[PDB]
């Protein structure tokens, strides 16, 4: 009975590493701003935003390129493709954009928070600079996860509008629709408010848990250089997992 | 805190990271006034010169034209020993 | 010779496991202080301890009458300006500039302009011998130049405690031979108090003035270097000389051998 | 001009690096096994696959909810859902248990392997292992290339079948549609040489080069403890981009 | 005495980047020789390269008569079995036992029974002194054991060419003073013929019989430790003692310190 | 390589890594006929033991009555210096 006995220990261990990231939480966000900290945020948003400007707008178009290849081979046989236009931006606009661009956000800027706070636990800097005075929360931590909680929004849209002009290529310049039936059965069917607005409260929501799970495992790490490695898969896996879960209850109640 | 000039400006009090920023520009007003050159300093009621005080004195000497518009003397037995560290002392009419 | 820290009787205990049961030491003022030992115990969790960066358990930090724990927020934000800290491994900020590195301490702490902190950095880089660097990043450093920078960093307020934690870890005779100079040089001209934590016995009874030996949890014999070596203790006498007589083993196991039988 | 000659100088050797990668996967392949080859790939099929079996089982759940709650808030304006449980199921099997089967495979078990032959280049455990003889790519390497292609199409079709089974307990059980008609809506429209086998064949694809990608990358290091977190974003990355890339091309071929 | 390995003008460059210009090493049988050097040139590159890994570019390496890059895949498997290897940090096989670990020459080149591989490793693990340990993993070992393993790792199979690199980095003068004996005690008594990388003048002038010391790409000096000393270059004299002049500079740069402007 | 019987076991030839195995259980065959222990052993014609000598050398006695039925005699100036660095000269009858 020692696996069952090695595997209580396991769940125990996890839970009480989440009240010690939410706790973590409540001391970054309840702080009125230190002098100098906009200064860092506009940096910081370089790091994590801009250098994933390319991964987003190619990878988008790609899934643009499927959708339409994809929704005119089934809308051919019941043979109404004015409504091709609708089910692209309506797959789009409500559940892959705000979904597939939180998990390659996970990837690319959520490990590399994780890779970038780590780092700077095992040489010893976040503990150097303690000792100067500077809290390493305040200073560090905090630029990090503010430029998180914009920077992913902001490329949920670029990802939706990226992803309907794909669609627009494949469906009506090679496969051979009509391009005033396209754009006139979008704004039939997709409202703004309904659709365009519930798609980016569903990434503010998605944009919270990638960066806050991504900072506080590279702040509590084991400082060891195989243990940043370590914990540079256990940001990715909890990422993707609370992305497709928070998808499910945030679907049921915007739509349901 | 406080210097004087009357003919020899002297440094009095002590010099560290609260009283340094008026002190630097009341000592930077003075050598305007004071053409030729005459402004040697005989620094000696400085009782905790820390290196700030080093910092303040050479930036007196930055403004100054050529470069040794001034002399310093009777240095408080430690302020010299900050200078061979920084090797200064081809550098500082301390003579 | 006063005492500057004053560490009586603490205890740590990281989740079951003793580090520092019951310890006392004394770090007399403008005196070269080491500290050595087996590692792998608590050696620079004790600089962490002095520094007030990690909590006792059972014990008191004495600056001068006041503990550390019992400061405000306002008055140990003024007593870790009195204190100074080099690394293991240089800790370096590499996401900024080596000018940026020397006027961290000054920027956090006091409120100059910038044509007296651009001074004050050109007069700490010199003091260690760097001036001529002052805009390149800690990489394309090299490693001689990297613990050269953060002894500037550390040195940058004028505190009077200084700690060295193993300046010289596997560093070349020539990279070694210039940090135990400034070690000598600038504590001298300064009147620090430096704090040395190290396992290198030819330097560390040469330039220290008051040796502890920690190896489990307490103190196996402290004093001047004459004395430490003259009241050796059997474990002192076997870790200062590197000998294959005392309380720590060569063999894992003394079960004969033909004991085992390898199946 | 720097910045241009900085950019082309970029993309240079991330093309050489291609052709690196592409001559080491000809001496892995084109090999005879050394003796006791087989007893190490059971072994990493457990490393590889098994401890990938959790989040893909409770991930294809969380997709198969969405699929049955999003198709069913479309259909019942049509009135026609006798469909659903074909588009529930033709969702799957060609187009998403493909896909994002593989972009959560890159990022559990993908990286994981940068970190593991990542970690062994910069102890020297690789060095020391050819100064024995012992060649460390027949003997290290190429037991974890070929439990890559193995474990992928095994969890795609774990993960197709896990969500239709989702998908038929909020369609059918908690929406209220009939059982009967569900079932039997999928027996017309899909078949299996078309739609199943092309769902395996595009995941062959994938599992190559979730795999080639995420050796090579902790094969061909720097070895440094932070030179080692820089290339598992490397590889999450560029996995997600040759995802969704030979994603169209299969696509256009097989449902063209 | 006869040379076991004689290099013979070589170069080796990573990348327009000069290690090792021209060079000329003799390795006798039978005694320690020693490379010392500063810290970033190419001294573990050396012993790969003696060791046949990396490949030179405009040399030979020759082991006894026969070129290595010249062997056949037959032949340079047959002389690996004639060399060990003792890394930098213990590189052991963390993912396989202890007694996987010591097997792991022995079951690579030759074939042999369970009966007899378990006696070797319990003969192997026994000379070095770690014979109760044959079942844990490579972590719950300590550090101070962590190399004696991999000490019995590369002598598993006697060889004649056994290369330390830098075998007390940062240790314990304790474990320091064990391992110091077992480079003694084991050449002695097999008649191996040892090559120590270090940076570590004390034991180094004090273990080894004849000693290269290398600087940017050539020899800065050779020889038996006393003319070492006695023909002393201006760089060997620098390196031995640790001085502060010779051709290594203390400062970075020479502008008095008014010739820049702090702008 | 090779090694004989009469009354007195001697080993001779070259003991590493491609004979060790035929010579190992050639000389274990030669235990169970011969009792009442008088099996000691005058390895002579040894020329290049290399610890593998050793190996072959003390499994013999592993199973042996009790635990010792060998003793060894007229070592070639070396393997008893292989002994002493495995510390085994409380537990071989050198002499
Ligand atoms: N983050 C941590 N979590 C749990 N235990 C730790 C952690 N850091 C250190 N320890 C343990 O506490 C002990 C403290 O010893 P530490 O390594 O700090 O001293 P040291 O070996 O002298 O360090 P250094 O050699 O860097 O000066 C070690 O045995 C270590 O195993
Ligand atoms: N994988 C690599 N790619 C490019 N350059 C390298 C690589 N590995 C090493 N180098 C460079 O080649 C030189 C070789 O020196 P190396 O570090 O091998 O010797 P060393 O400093 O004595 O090592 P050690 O201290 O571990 O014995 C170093 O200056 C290093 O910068």
């Amino acid at each position: 009975m020692n696996t069952i006995a090695w595997l209580g220990r396991l769940v125990i261990e996890r839970i009480r590493g989440i009240g010690v990231a939410a706790l973590m939480l409540l001391q970054i966000i309840f702080s009125l701003p230190s002098a100098g900290g906009f200064g860092r945020f506009v940096y910081q948003m370089h790091r994590v935003g801009v250098m994933s400007l390319l991964i987003i707008t190619v990878s988008g178009l790609f899934i643009g390129l499927v959708l339409g290849l994809q929704g005119y081979s089934i809308l051919v046989n019941v043979g109404s493709e004015s409504m091709l236009g609708t089910m692209v931006s309506l797959t789009l606009l409500r559940e892959l954009a705000p979904v597939v661009a939180a998990l390659l956000f996970a990837g690319r800027a959520g490990s590399a928070l994780t890779a970038e706070i780590g780092s700077m636990k095992q040489s010893e800097q976040l503990a150097s600079m303690e000792m100067i005075g500077v809290d390493p929360l305040k200073q560090i931590v905090s630029p990090r996860l503010w430029a998180g909680i914009v920077s992913l929004p902001m490329l949920t849209v670029i990802f939706a509008a990226i992803g309907i002009v794909g669609g627009k290529l494949v469906g009506v310049d090679f496969l051979g629709v009509d391009e005033g039936s396209f754009w006139s059965g979008m704004q039939n069917n997709v409202q703004f408010g309904h659709d365009v607005v519930n798609g980016i409260i569903k990434s503010i929501v998605f944009a919270l848990l990638c960066t806050w799970i991504a900072v506080f495992q590279g702040y509590a790490c084991d400082p060891t250089p195989e243990g940043i490695a370590t914990a540079m898969t256990r940001t990715v896996v909890y990422s993707s997992l609370c992305v497709l879960g928070f998808d499910f209850v945030l679907t049921a109640v915007m739509f349901g | 805190v406080v210097q004087y000039l009357n003919q020899e400006l002297v440094v009095s009090g002590k010099i560290d990271f609260e009283n340094a920023e008026q002190q630097y520009q009341a000592g930077l007003a003075i050598i305007k006034k004071q053409t030729s050159f005459p402004l040697i300093v005989d620094l000696k009621q400085l009782e905790h010169g820390n290196t700030l005080a080093l910092a303040v004195l050479v930036q007196w000497l930055r403004q100054t034209p050529q470069k040794s518009g001034l002399h310093f003397k009777n240095v408080p037995e430690k302020m010299l020993k900050i200078i061979q560290a920084c090797h200064l002392q081809e550098d500082l009419h301390l003579v | 010779t006063q005492s500057l820290i004053e560490v009586k009787n603490l205890s740590f205990n990281r989740g079951e496991r003793v580090i520092y049961d019951n310890i006392s030491l004394n770090i007399r003022r403008g005196q070269i202080t080491a500290i050595m030992g087996p590692s792998g115990t608590g050696k620079t969790t004790l600089l962490r301890l002095i520094g007030g960066q990690l909590v006792p358990d059972q014990g008191e930090v004495l600056l001068d009458g006041k503990d550390i724990a019992q400061m405000s927020r306002q008055e140990l934000f003024a007593a870790r300006a009195r204190m100074g800290m080099l690394f293991q491994s240089g800790a370096l900020f590499t996401d900024m500039s080596v000018y940026e590195n020397v006027a961290f301490p000054i920027r956090a702490h006091t409120k100059l302009s910038e044509n007296l902190i651009a001074e004050l950095v050109a007069l700490k880089l010199e003091s260690v011998g760097l001036r001529g660097t002052e805009q390149l990043m800690p990489t394309e450093l090299s490693g001689g130049m990297n613990r050269r920078v953060a002894l500037a960093r550390a040195i940058a307020l004028d505190p009077d405690l200084i700690m060295y934690d193993e300046p010289f870890a596997g560093q070349d005779p020539i990279v070694k031979g210039v940090l135990t100079r400034l070690i000598r040089s600038l504590r001298e001209a300064l009147d620090l108090t430096t704090i040395i934590v190290s396992h290198d016995v030819p330097e560390t009874l040469s330039i220290a003035d008051y040796i502890y030996v920690v190896a489990e949890g307490k103190i196996q014999g402290e004093g001047t270097p004459e004395e430490l070596q003259a009241y050796a203790s059997p474990f002192v006498k076997q870790f200062l000389t590197g000998s294959a007589e005392g309380p720590v083993e060569y063999q894992f196991s003394h079960q004969a051998y033909l004991d085992n039988e390898v199946r």
